């Protein structure tokens, strides 16, 4: 993206740890999204769990 | 920053001097300066240089830089001298170092260097150009610094360009100068090189001097021959780097004050036809910021622009561009004020504008002018019903049908418009 | 390293661009000083033009 | 910046109203895909005002052609009652 638009920009990402809990994610496909959803419908529980 | 690298690295190198202190390899004289007062922070130390008088400080350090041509060497010292020479708001000032002895002590040792473009000579050159314009010393003569390559070889590259424009900026203050450049050729090389797409920094250095050149009425006479203002709105247009917009709009406004003559001011006008500013104010009105500059002068010129339609509009050139035979898309046709008020001119003696524009209509075959006729003459017909029954009768109703038809499917287009209004109870 | 190399150019980029913006105010506010000098110098010039050409 | 979104929320409507007068003139959608073809310029704020402008052309092309219709079943009227002895 800097190098679309040069303007004078490094782009510096860098990482924090704070009280905030993270969110939850977990990756699905073809023949897991469904049942995703099923464990959503009914509740989405702690992180990393 | 390649030249801004140069000036970091030799920032840290203070040069060999004290091991030549009485050196007649270097530095005979100026060495003893260099151990005197060496601490410029010191206000004293700036103050008891007057001591010196300038006997060894830029009196000995002339010829200086050319005592010694070793690149690894010269280059320290003279950086350190430069350096030395850099800052100096309250050291030197207004030409402090005058050393009234010898004039050979402030213009005429450019004409050995110069040479070898590129270990800081340049740019020295150009810093000893910086101490003339708010300085204690004016340019002996224009062809010293307006007929050389310290700007014929950065009108095209490369940080030394850039440094060479920064400094050029910067020299554009004082009219005894300015003027004698701008009347020759340096015009053409500033629009040539602002015309060619490189980095901003460059152009925008370069609105920066036509906003300063701006600053003399006639100059902007002189520079009318050039269509600055509405390539400059182009640039505004595609091009939104903040300051950018803000110097592009400085410089109309500057214009807009200055105000030579109104006669050969055309470029209140030139400033919508070319491009149609008021469009691109529609939506930097919506920006905000907290510059209170940018907002007056965006009322400024929002203000002027206006005006400047007002007065572009007249029904009196209207109707004579109409009797000379060529027409444009003047703005007047959406300025409902007009169709709506000042409609009833156009029947001149027994309707004279009417038969002329359908005369124009009947012979005429260029499609602009043919479509303009169309569309102001629909607009006519679209406030007065006597005019309808007329070119009912005049059988010009046939000469639109024929314009549905014509080659180009815009006026095409425009005809059935005009058809349309003639459609009213009809 | 990469933590700190990102903190120095970060710190570098800001301190370029606030000169860059405070270095160009300052000099448009000496360049609307320079203009006004020119109205000054205008003004009481023309007001001893006056003066001087009656005396002549 | 809801100035900008208001601007985006005239462009919705503006859309919207095309999509409902081809809509009830049948007038179908290509619709391929290539779902990555995303600029991000200031140009498009001017596009979408041409095509408001378009859009205003369509809205009195209608507005108009009620009334041409109209007077068309008056004539057509007139032409009638001329049928008789």
């Amino acid at each position: 993206g800097t190098e679309h638009s040069g303007s004078t920009v490094p782009s510096i990402l860098n990482r924090m740890q704070t009280n905030q809990t993270p969110p939850t994610y977990n990756k699905t496909n073809k023949f897991t999204h469904g049942f995703q959803n099923i464990v959503d419908a009914y509740g989405i529980g702690t992180y990393r769990e | 920053n390649i030249i801004a690298a140069k000036a970091a690295e030799v920032r840290a190198n203070k040069v060999n001097w004290q091991s030549y202190l009485q050196g007649q390899m270097i530095s005979a004289e100026d060495c003893e300066f260099i151990q005197r007062f060496e601490m410029k922070r010191s206000s004293e130390d700036k103050q008891e240089m007057l001591q010196t008088e300038g006997s060894q400080c830029a009196k000995t350090f002339i010829n200086l830089m050319t005592h010694i041509s070793k690149e690894q060497t010269v280059q320290y010292i003279l950086t350190m001298v430069d350096d030395m020479l850099q800052e100096n708001h309250q050291r030197v000032s207004i030409f402090f170092d005058y050393a009234k002895r010898s004039k050979s002590t402030a213009w005429p040792y450019f004409l050995p260097m110069l040479n070898r473009q590129d270990p800081f000579t340049v740019h020295m050159a150009a810093r000893i150009i910086a101490k003339l314009a708010a300085w204690g010393k004016e340019l002996m003569e224009g062809s010293d610094l307006n007929y050389y390559f310290n700007w014929i070889k950065t009108q095209l590259s490369s940080q030394y360009v850039q440094c060479v424009a920064g400094c050029l900026q910067l020299m554009l203050r004082v009219n005894e100068y300015r003027f004698a450049w701008v009347e020759a050729d340096g015009v053409n090389c500033i629009m040539g090189v602002l015309s060619n797409k490189c980095g901003f920094q460059l152009q925008y250095q370069m609105i920066f001097s036509i906003w300063l050149l701006a600053f003399s009425p006639q100059m902007c006479e002189h520079l009318r021959r050039y269509n600055i203002i509405p390539v400059l709105s182009d640039i505004l247009q595609e091009s939104v780097k903040e300051k950018v917009t803000r110097i592009i709009l400085a410089a109309f406004r500057n214009f807009l004050e200055k105000s030579t003559e109104r006669e050969t001011r055309q470029e209140y006008a030139l400033a919508m036809i070319q491009c149609k500013v008021l469009k691109q104010l529609e939506n930097l009105e919506q920006q905000k910021y907290d510059d209170e500059d940018i907002s007056e002068d965006i009322k400024f010129l929002l203000e002027k622009l206006g005006e400047s339609v007002q007065d572009l509009s007249s029904f009196d050139e209207y109707s004579s561009e109409l009797k000379s035979g060529r027409l444009e898309w003047s703005p007047v046709h959406k300025s409902e004020k007009f169709w709506r008020e000042n409609a009833v001119r156009l029947n001149e003696k027994n309707y004279e504008l009417l038969k002329i524009l359908t005369k124009l209509l009947e012979v005429s075959d260029d499609p602009q002018v043919l479509a303009v006729a169309a569309h102001d003459v629909g607009e006519y017909v679209r406030h007065y019903p006597r005019g309808k029954r007329v070119i009912e009768q005049l059988g010009g109703k046939q000469l639109v049908m024929n314009h549905m038809h014509h080659e180009d499917q815009q006026v095409r287009y425009n005809a059935l418009l005009a058809v349309q209004k003639l459609m009213v109870h009809n | 390293a990469l933590s700190d190399a990102d903190v120095q150019k970060q710190i570098k980029h800001m301190m370029a661009f606030i000169e860059q913006e405070a270095n160009e105010k300052a000099e448009e506010i000496d360049a609307k000083a320079e203009e006004e000098f020119n109205i000054e110098k205008g003004r009481l010039v023309q007001t001893q033009r006056l003066k001087i050409m009656e005396y002549y | 910046f809801v100035n900008e979104v208001r601007r985006c929320e005239e462009m919705d409507r503006k859309l919207r109203f095309v999509e409902k007068e081809i809509r009830k003139a049948n007038i179908p959608i290509m619709d391929t895909g290539e779902n990555p073809e995303v600029p991000f310029p200031r140009d498009m704020i001017d596009l979408e005002a041409n095509f408001e402008k378009i859009e205003n052309e369509l809205k009195e092309i209608n507005t108009n052609q009620e009334a041409l219709k109209r007077n068309f079943l008056e004539l057509t009227e007139l032409k009638f009652i001329l049928r008789k002895t």
